[PDB]
């Protein structure tokens, strides 16, 4: 309704995996991260178009190997978890880590099913995936959305 | 009705010491021409971002407002918060000035815009020659805006800045000065006045002088010089960076409304629906104390100075997209070579024309 | 007219900035570690750092003044500072900014 | 409808209209077809309803 | 001597009059045409039948002979195989290309023999960070956007896919077709007689 | 017994106020939303000195209008 209050956070915090409807034009959903970031929670997008398994990316390990141009014969870095690693790096007083999906449109159902069951184990991890849509920004738990 | 008669009355009723109410009045048209300029400035930075568009089978802002209708207030609160720059060995203080007194005198003009009789700011007995003055300062501003600069690409803009302005108000004078010969004076009431029944139709070369020399105040693409990003990088505003290039941005469309409107008023009219409306007697009116047909008249006049106002709004920026440049020489040669022969020369034949049929002039 | 050989988080100009300038001088070889701040430093790296810049503009310098040379140091303090920050005696920032990994991804030496 | 078939598209409003292509894969009810064509392998995702298995 | 020098001037200044007049006419003219703006994010318009757009990868098919990395340009897709020793198959470990680097020539999808690797429609690619351009062997796949099935865009063809004359794609109907006939009903209308 | 004309003109541009900046606009809005891809040149003209003079009305109610294009339904 042209300004909002805090009705996203304690949706975040109720539900735990939320997936955005954000209008096609991307500068109306930055105030709801805003939001977020103000209660203590530190946000991380990354553009879900470009991990792998989602399970050896965000929990386990993964050996990333970067791009030799006939050069530099095949070397593997093995990045930590993006998620156990952050949240070890929180700030001294930090309410948690939710994660940010940008283009959440490419990934799958089954991987939104992991995503949404991820946030019940693990405590200190919420997730916003922005599922593209609507002409205003709605939001509902991506527990549901998914069969 | 004559809200002033009202408002120092009911100030009056209170005591308030009468002769103090008509200085507690002043603000009130103070700031209502301030809010038309500002809505103004708005509407003409929206027209041009639009029909710039339109004629280029384009479309302009729409993911702003409506319409692209927030493109003004968002580009004008930007430049708000933008941090300020002021660079190595530039002077501190003519820096910060030149960009405000290029804009001071484009505002204070706003005094004898009419916008139907009793309702502007101080009908003056000097009226349009006033603005033919105050019109003189903004090239103090712009060897200001030169002079403090350590960049030697915005010297050469200030200065031949500094050099168009300065062609371009003989001409604009000579026009007036036809206008003001059948006017019988000054002030824009009483130049307004005397259609009773246009001076577009006669002075149909006093005309075409006054608005190409409006149009060539460093305005308009028609010549735009010291804006021409092509042959130099926006020529003396190369440096600002804040709300100081905000003032510049502001004060080229303020001072593009305020030709329009008068346009509008020396040669068509802020009255005066084409017929003789004064002459509606035949509804047995008595707008003497006519408490309405007064409010009516009001609403009328108030449209028809609006829609000459933006039919020339209009044309100019649409002679932006359609004219080409001309260098620097081809641009002193309009004045000096070209407009002010025939501003001398319209100013004789109306001369001549009003010596010997003094009806009709 | 400057001499620098500006990159991201090295900057060596000609000049002695006295307040904010810079005032080409011919020589002062001025520094500027991580303007932006893609970096957390500490005191005993910026020491470290400073220490190698001297021993980079003092022990190795009998050649031209040309931007070629400029660039030359400027190259060296930067693989010096990726070494810092391989070995952990820095880190990156994390702060809100803008938060790109130009000196490589954290990995786990394996 | 199942991967390594031959399919043809049936659908009047698309750009891919009887184009003929095998099925790479096929996940949450859309299908990824691949036209083998021109020089580059293309690959498009097709409802399960745009499709026909031709024989 | 000073008259031609007059008449001339004068056939100089109408000139110029009239020929700022017919512009003026012509860009009055020109407000009144529908604008060709494909208004992006709204209204996509739907590339081609051989777009090269982000690469497709299907591991079950990949053997592994790194004739992609072979004839690729910059040699960028990491191929990581590990030879088995059952009887001579080649096993792959990792396939990757940085799509920061990449170039979208689509030489690879060119010259892999198996089919394995193929071009799609993602244009859309865009990260806040490049170490994320990093295309894993399972973020390949990932069943490409196919813009029509979008719910908020109204897919625009180009001057390609438009009927005979019709030159542009937005007033369009709901059963164009590319241009003319295909290769299959012409033979069929030969076919008979 | 109110009908003084000191409380009708009151009335009159109270109401001639609300139609300038509340009514007017709201309808400036609609119109030209709908003829926008099909207007002719002088439609175009009038459409754009409709905006001029209603401007101050048609900033006020522009935060609160969605021009968006409505999602269409898909599987057609
Ligand atoms: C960004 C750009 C746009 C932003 C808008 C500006 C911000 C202000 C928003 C407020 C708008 C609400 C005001 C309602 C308008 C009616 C008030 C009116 O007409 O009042 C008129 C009175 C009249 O004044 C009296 O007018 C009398 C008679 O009229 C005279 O007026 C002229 C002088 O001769 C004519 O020639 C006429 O013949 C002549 O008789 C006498 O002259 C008196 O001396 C004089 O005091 O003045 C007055 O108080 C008027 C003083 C207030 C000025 C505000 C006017 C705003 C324009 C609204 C136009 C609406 C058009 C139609 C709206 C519906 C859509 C179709
Ligand atoms: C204790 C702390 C105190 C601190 C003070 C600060 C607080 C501020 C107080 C509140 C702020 C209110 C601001 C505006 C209120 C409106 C006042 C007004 O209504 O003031 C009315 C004023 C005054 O003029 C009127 O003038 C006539 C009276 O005559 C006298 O009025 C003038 C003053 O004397 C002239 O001198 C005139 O010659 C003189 O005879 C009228 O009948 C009224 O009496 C009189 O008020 O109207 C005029 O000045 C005419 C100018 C307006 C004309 C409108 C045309 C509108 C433009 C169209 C809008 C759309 C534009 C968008 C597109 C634009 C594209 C170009
Ligand atoms: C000489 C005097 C001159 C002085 C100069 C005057 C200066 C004026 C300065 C003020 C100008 C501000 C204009 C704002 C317009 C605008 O926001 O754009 C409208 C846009 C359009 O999107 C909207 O967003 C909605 C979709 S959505 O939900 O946001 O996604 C939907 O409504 C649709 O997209 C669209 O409507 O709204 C937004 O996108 C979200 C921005 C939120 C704006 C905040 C609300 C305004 C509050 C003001 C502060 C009050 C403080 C007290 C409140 C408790
Ligand atoms: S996809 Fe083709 S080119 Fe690449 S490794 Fe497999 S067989 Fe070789
Ligand atoms: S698109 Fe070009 S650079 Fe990328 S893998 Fe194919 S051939 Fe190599």
């Amino acid at each position: 309704g042209l300004l909002a209050g805090y009705q996203f956070v304690k949706d975040l915090e109720s539900a735990g995996a939320l997936a955005l409807f954000v209008p096609p034009e991307g500068g109306f959903e930055g105030r709801y991260q805003r939001r977020l970031r103000s209660k203590g929670y530190t946000t991380l997008p990354m553009s879900a178009p470009g991990l792998g398994d989602l399970a050896a990316y965000l929990t386990q390990e993964h050996g990333i190997r970067p791009a030799h141009t006939g050069k530099e014969d095949i070397r593997v870095y093995f990045q930590p978890p993006l998620v156990t690693y952050h949240l070890e790096n929180l700030p001294p007083n930090a309410k948690g880590l939710v994660l940010w999906l940008i283009d959440g449109k490419r990934l799958s159902k089954q991987e939104f099913a992991y995503l949404a069951q991820l946030t019940q184990t693990l405590p200190k991890f919420k997730v916003v995936v922005e599922v593209g849509g609507d002409r205003v920004v709605r939001w509902e738990p991506l527990a549901d959305w998914v069969a | 009705i004559d809200l002033q008669g009202q408002f120092i009355s009911a100030l009056q009723s209170l005591g308030l010491s009468h002769d103090l109410a008509k200085l507690l009045w002043l603000p009130l048209p103070m700031l209502m021409m301030l809010i038309v300029a500002t809505v103004g400035v708005l509407v003409a930075v929206w027209l041009e971002r639009k029909i710039s568009a339109a004629v280029q089978q384009r479309i302009g802002p729409e993911y702003i407002g409506p319409l692209g209708i927030l493109a003004p207030l968002a580009d004008g609160l930007k430049l708000i918060f933008k941090e300020d720059v002021l660079p190595a060995n530039s002077d501190r203080w003519l820096f910060t000035l030149g960009p405000a007194v290029v804009v001071i005198p484009v505002f204070l003009s706003y005094i004898i815009v009419p916008f139907g009789q009793n309702l502007l700011i101080s009908n003056l007995a000097m009226g349009v020659f006033l603005w033919i003055a105050l019109s003189s300062i903004a090239p103090i501003g712009l060897l200001m805006a030169g002079y403090a600069s350590n960049n030697k690409y915005s010297l050469l803009g200030g200065l031949r800045a500094a050099a168009q302005s300065i062609s371009y108000e003989i001409p604009l004078a000579l026009a007036v000065l036809a206008v003001a010969m059948m006017s019988n004076g000054l002030g824009t009431v009483e130049i307004v006045e005397q259609q009773s029944q246009w001076n577009v139709w006669r002075q149909p070369i006093g005309f075409l002088v006054f608005w190409i020399a409006a149009l060539a105040e460093c305005e308009r693409l028609p010549f735009d010089l010291p804006e021409a990003e092509e042959e130099l990088v926006a020529g003396y505003q190369t440096e600002y960076a804040g709300m100081k290039f905000a003032l510049f941005y502001l004060g080229a469309y303020v001072n593009l409304v305020l030709s329009a409107l008068l346009v509008s008023v020396l040669y068509f009219g802020g009255w005066s629906f084409p017929i003789p409306l004064e002459t509606i007697a035949n509804l047995l009116g008595v707008s003497e104390t006519n408490p309405f047909l007064q409010i009516a008249f009001a609403v009328l006049g108030i449209t028809m100075t609006l829609i000459k106002a933006y039919f020339f709004v209009f044309l100019a920026i649409l002679l932006r997209w359609t004219v080409p440049r001309v260098r620097i020489d081809q641009l002193l040669d309009l004045g000096w070579k070209f407009l002010l022969p025939v501003g001398l020369v319209n100013l004789l034949l109306t001369a001549g024309l009003k010596l010997a049929f003094p009806v009709a002039f | 007219m400057l001499l620098k050989s500006t990159t991201r988080h090295v900057h060596i100009y000609a000049g002695h900035v006295v307040d904010g300038e810079v005032h080409p001088d011919t020589e002062t070889l001025t520094l500027n570690v991580d303007p932006d701040n893609e970096l957390e430093w500490n005191e005993a790296a910026l020491a470290k750092v400073e220490a190698k810049f001297r021993e980079l503009v003092a022990n190795a310098a009998g050649e031209d003044l040309t931007e070629y040379n400029l660039r030359r140091i400027g190259s060296d303090l930067e693989h010096f500072i990726r070494s810092l920050l391989m070995q952990g005696e820095i880190g990156y920032n994390l702060n809100s900014r803008v938060r790109n990994y130009s000196l490589g991804i954290p990995r786990v030496n394996h | 409808i199942l991967p390594g078939m031959t399919v043809k598209v049936t659908n009047p409003n698309d750009t891919y209209y009887q184009f003929q292509g095998i099925v790479q894969r096929i996940t949450d009810g859309k299908v990824a077809v691949l036209f083998e064509g021109g020089n580059w392998d293309k690959l498009v995702t097709f409802q399960a309803s745009e499709l026909e298995p031709v024989v | 001597k000073f008259l031609n020098q007059i008449t001339n001037y004068a056939k100089e200044a109408v000139q110029s009059a009239k020929y700022i007049g017919q512009g003026l006419s012509v860009t009055f003219d020109h407000m009144r045409r529908r604008p060709i703006t494909v208004q992006y994010p709204y209204e996509k318009l739907i590339p081609s039948e051989r777009f090269r757009g982000r690469i497709h990868f299907e591991f079950d098919k990949c053997i592994a002979c790194e004739v992609c990395v072979r004839v690729c340009p910059i040699n960028l897709p990491v191929v990581d195989w590990v030879f088995n020793k059952e009887l001579k198959k080649k096993e792959l470990k990792h396939y990757s290309i940085d799509f920061g680097v990449c170039i979208f020539c689509a030489n690879c999808v060119e010259y892999c023999p198996t089919n394995c690797l193929s071009v799609t429609e993602e244009y859309e690619l865009a990260t806040y960070d490049r170490h994320e351009l990093n295309y894993d062997s399972v973020a390949m796949g990932r069943i490409p956007y196919k813009v029509t099935q979008d719910p908020m865009v109204t897919p625009i063809r180009e001057f390609a896919y438009l009927p005979a004359g019709v030159m542009s794609g937005h007033d369009l109907p709901a059963g164009a077709q590319r241009a003319g006939e295909r290769p299959e009903a012409i033979a069929n209308t030969a076919k008979s007689s | 017994m109110a009908v003084s004309t000191e409380l009708l003109v009151l009335g009159v541009y109270g109401a001639l106020a609300g139609l300038y900046l509340l009514v007017v606009p709201a309808i400036v809005y609609a119109y030209l939303n709908a003829r926008w891809y099909v207007a002719s040149s002088f439609e175009r003209a009038f459409m754009y000195f409709l905006v001029t003079f209603f401007f101050p009305g048609l900033l006020l109610l522009a935060p609160f209008i969605n021009f968006r294009p409505q999602p269409r339904s898909l599987n057609s």
